[PDB]
RNA sequence: GAGGAAUACCGAUGGCGAAGGCAGCCUUCUGGCAUAAUACUGACACUGAGGCUCGAAAGCGUGGGUAGCAAACAGGAUUAGAUACCCUGGUAGUCCACGCCGUAAACGAUGUCUACUAGUCGUUGGGUCCGGACUUAGUGACGCAGCUAACGCAAUAAGUAGACCGCCUGGGGAGUACGGCCGCAAGGUUAAAACUCAAAUGAAUUGACGGGGGCCCGCACAAGCGGUGGAGCAUGUUGUUUAAU
């Protein structure tokens, strides 16, 4: 998730870039998952969930 | 009231200098209805200065000790998962003028002199220079303000 | 915290007093935020038509910093009118408190 | 030291900005607990920003100018302290997120249930 | 540098497996399935009491291992209390080998195997044709007829029928006792009675309620001004006192 910022190139928009290139790598989600232990029966009954909406879409 | 904004009152300038702002002033000093005597004091006292600080517009001096005295930030109390920690926001002007008006009235409240009209015209005496209770309660609220100063 | 016990229509006897002021001092012993209690033992009718089974009441009006509990039981017997009243005022400060104690996390 | 790597550890509770130079070896570091924010204050991107400006501008006598930013961490003060750093003379190379994730590895601790 | 464990992304009402289950990658040994055509056997079939095999997790025996996590446990908080939830630690266990254990909401709360009965849209592995079409074995979302108390099921039936097996006969007592059998143990499995009560249940309806959600209003709060609560008096009530108050 590495932006190299350029010369010339404001810090504000170098983080706009940065953050944007952070959610592309979705290294937030990533740290989010490891938040806590979620048992196997907690991830299919989610992972189905979340089938179940995508399909109805 | 979760509705419009219902339209404030017209005030009435009052008769000496004819400045809204010292009508206000002379509405905040009045209790129980009492606008001639509100009026007697806070001429008093506009007098009082004006002939100890030897200056000719009352209402300008009073115009600058009142915008020294109004805040800029305040403190408020919000709510975000049952918690309260204050945020510090910018007091909208109109707000502000109210603010300074009232803790004029309030700090000269608390004075030692005689009269009412001596306690006022000391406290807009000390105002004008940056000092009395007026002043120690807007700096009491601006340190709040820059205290939290991570609340948004 | 205050603790007024008004009969009305009813003569309140000392076994009266004492079997409201037991019960009091229990929940108050748990809850200790209660700022006044008022209970009311009254005899509301005479069950012309259904017998008694709600001849005597006894209501208990308690008032805690920011809110105001109100209870009621009507009962064929006085005693056992005040002893639902009791229960149901503990229950209801148990759930004032517990909601109280839960809202800072 | 002219050329130096900022270390902004983020994390839910503290954020640490430390920065070395090329070969790790720490200059000066400010964490947001030991600038005056404790408990709900020190979780705030505002304490970060004081953080990164306490700890870059003591870092700045060893001459340090050309830094790059390496992010680690999901805490709230991971943006406000590159910020910071930026805005106080710095010259920012790059801007890295260096968290580390694991490969399915350790188990996680157990879930909250508040 | 040491060590253990798990295998991010891929990842998918995706796949494989009789279920239980099975995810980095590579090799070795190995089971089933799907598919095209030809040749072959010629009813060799289905189901199945007992029986046997396999069978999550936890647990047990022995010997290893031991990073993380974490029963128990220790402390800190919260609380009236808090043998909890929250925090900091933490041993068994979790991992390996070989044996037990034989139980789960082991669920699709739906036995296996056949045939037949509108349709529509996905998706996985094939096949055959001309990017589409048809067909196959799965795996999903709908939706007629039909069925259902209703909810709903509906070619992956809970429809229409057939073969065999298992089970139920009010709720408690009780999946308990006793007796067998199994187990190192924990325990499992098979399995009553006295007594007790007139209900216990399912689906759905109208409300009411929720420390469920969404939207809105009221001096409800917020922003203000003035009070009550303290003093003295007026007045009403409780209580007490009285012949009555």
């Amino acid at each position: 998730p590495a932006v190299k910022v350029k010369e010339n190139e404001p810090v504000d928009i170098a983080i706009r870039r940065f953050k944007r290139a952070c959610e592309k790598a979705g290294v937030l989600s990533d740290v989010r998952k490891r938040e806590f232990y979620e048992k196997p029966t907690q991830v299919r009954k989610r992972k189905k969930a979340a089938a179940v909406k995508r399909y109805k879409k | 009231p979760r509705r419009r904004v219902v339209a404030t009152r017209e005030i009435l300038p009052d008769p000496k200098f004819g400045s809204q702002t010292i009508a206000k002033f002379i509405n905040h000093v009045m209790s129980h209805g009492k606008k001639s005597t509100a009026e007697r004091i806070v001429y008093g006292a506009l007098e009082t200065v004006a002939q100890k600080r030897n200056i000719e517009d009352p209402v300008a001096f009073f115009e600058d000790v009142l915008e020294n005295v109004r805040p800029m930030v305040e403190v408020k109390a919000r709510r975000v998962g049952g918690a309260t920690y204050q945020v510090p926001m910018e007091v909208r002007p109109s707000r502000r003028t109210a603010l300074a008006m009232r803790w004029l009235a309030e700090a000269a409240a608390k004075r030692s002199e005689k009269s009412m009209a001596l306690r006022l015209a000391g406290e807009l005496s000390d105002a004008s220079e940056g000092k009395g209770n007026a002043m120690k309660k807007r700096d009491e609220v601006h340190r709040m303000a820059d205290a939290n100063k991570a609340f948004s | 915290m205050n603790v007024t016990i008004r009969g009305h229509h009813i003569t309140v006897t000392e076994a009266m007093n004492n079997a409201v002021h037991d019960k009091l001092t229990k929940i108050a012993r748990h809850f200790d935020q209660i700022q006044s209690i008022q209970v009311i033992l009254s005899l509301d009718n005479s069950g012309a038509s259904d017998g008694g089974q709600k001849s005597h009441k006894a209501e208990a009006i308690m008032r805690v910093s920011g809110q105001e509990m109100f209870v009621q039981a009507l009962e064929d017997d006085m005693y056992k009118a005040i002893n639902e009243m009791a229960d149901k005022l503990d229950r209801q400060v148990s759930k004032y408190k517990t909601r109280l104690e839960r809202n800072k996390v | 030291v002219s050329e130096g790597i900022a270390h902004i550890h983020a994390s839910f509770n503290n954020t640490i900005v430390t920065i070395t130079d090329r070969q790790g070896n720490a200059l000066a570091w400010a964490t947001s607990g030991g600038q005056g924010f404790r408990g709900s204050r020190k979780s705030t991107p505002f304490a970060a920003q004081v953080a990164a400006e306490v700890a870059g501008k003591a870092a700045q006598e060893y001459g340090v100018k050309n830094i790059d930013v390496l992010v680690k961490g999901p805490g709230p003060g991971r943006e406000s302290a590159v910020r910071a750093l930026g805005a106080l003379g710095y010259k920012v190379n790059s801007i890295s997120d260096v968290t580390p994730i694991p490969h399915n590895g350790c188990r996680a601790p157990k879930k909250r249930r508040v």
